């Protein structure tokens, strides 16, 4: 237990910045798609009739 | 000058003193976040972003 | 025809553009202060009686 | 080469055209060709009563995949009613080509 | 004098309709601007050839400005 931390001493400091980066990530990305929806809801209610 | 001389364009600067006011308001505070500016990010003790 | 919160908080501080922009800035604020403290309260939590800081008291101020 | 077992390979025909998926979008055989400089100048050939009817298929036929669903199936187009309409306004502007080729050369 | 009876009544005067153009001011104007106007969806209809007519999106976008 000793030598690998010797080894690779950034353990510690790594797995909390591994955390707080999923929860802040994990709610913003949910806004950017609602967004995204509205813009293409314009197009996706269309009918297209044909008369010669 | 004369071209620019008149009421309208002292109308046009007390409508947009509000533009430049908030212009200079955001660009003023945008300044003390963007260059870790402490001496007024100390003035309002609520951010505490320096660890 | 109740109206719900959106039409009051429309009313209030969206159609403005110029309250609008603010409270985004609030956010930030709001969130930096409730933040810190409910991540490193659960990591704290998830391994206790395992870091100096729960072994210091042995060694502290003598 | 054979006409007894053709029979047979008349099947595989009707195999091919259902196993190509241009019928279930709503189009017809031709809609679907590559146009490089020959079949550039048979289109600009074309009576404007088949040149509108061309648009309009491949309008609709192109916003039914940025949807992604298809159209009901008595609407697909059937094999045997399927039109070569525009066989005949390309097998000249090749055969002129050729012309002008055979001059230069000899 | 058929319709302005049909529709309200009291055939309403040249002196009346004069009276209600001697109180309208600048800060009215922008008021009733700002509610019929300002950030709503309009209606729009074209005959062709209609091919440079921007889209709903791009046109519904000029509907309120940035600055203000």
């Amino acid at each position: 237990t000793f030598l690998r931390w010797a080894s690779e001493p950034e353990h510690d400091h790594r797995k909390r910045m591994g955390l707080k980066m999923l929860m802040m990530m994990g709610l913003l990305l949910p806004l950017v798609y609602a967004m995204k929806r509205h813009k293409w809801s314009v197009l996706k209610s269309r009918k297209l009739a044909y008369r010669p | 000058l004369s071209r620019f001389l008149g009421p309208r364009y002292r109308e046009l600067a007390r409508n947009w003193i509000p533009t430049a006011s908030m212009w200079g308001a955001v660009g003023a505070v945008g300044l003390v976040w963007a260059t870790d500016w402490r001496l007024i990010l100390d003035w309002v003790p609520y951010i505490n972003g320096k660890f | 025809a109740a109206p719900t919160l959106t039409a009051r908080l429309y009313s209030l501080l969206f159609r403005r553009t110029s309250t609008f922009a603010l409270t985004i800035a609030v956010g930030a604020l709001f969130f930096e202060r409730a933040f810190d403290q409910g991540a490193d309260a659960i990591y704290e939590h998830i391994n206790q009686g395992k870091l100096w800081k729960h072994i210091k008291h042995k060694y502290e101020n003598k | 080469a054979v006409a007894a077992s053709s029979k047979w390979l008349e099947g595989i025909r009707k195999w091919y055209y259902n196993a190509a998926g241009f019928n279930k979008l709503g189009l017809m055989r031709d809609d679907t060709i590559y146009e490089d400089d020959d079949v550039k100048e048979a289109i600009r050939r074309l009576p404007e009563n088949l040149y509108n009817d061309r648009v309009f298929r491949i309008k609709r036929a192109l916003d039914l995949t940025m949807r992604q669903q298809i159209l009901p199936k008595e609407q697909w187009t059937k094999y045997e009613e399927d039109k070569f309409y525009l066989e005949p306004y390309l097998k000249e502007v090749i055969r002129e080509r050729k012309e002008r080729e055979e001059w230069a050369k000899k | 004098i058929g319709r302005s009876l049909l529709t309200y009544g009291r055939r309403i005067p040249l002196a009346e309709w004069e009276s209600r153009i001697a109180e309208v001011d600048a800060s009215v104007v922008r008021e009733v601007c700002s509610k019929y106007f300002y950030d709503q969806c309009p209606a729009v209809a074209g005959l062709g050839p209609i091919e440079q007519l921007p889209d709903y999106n791009r046109i519904r976008s000029g509907m309120f400005w940035l600055r203000f």
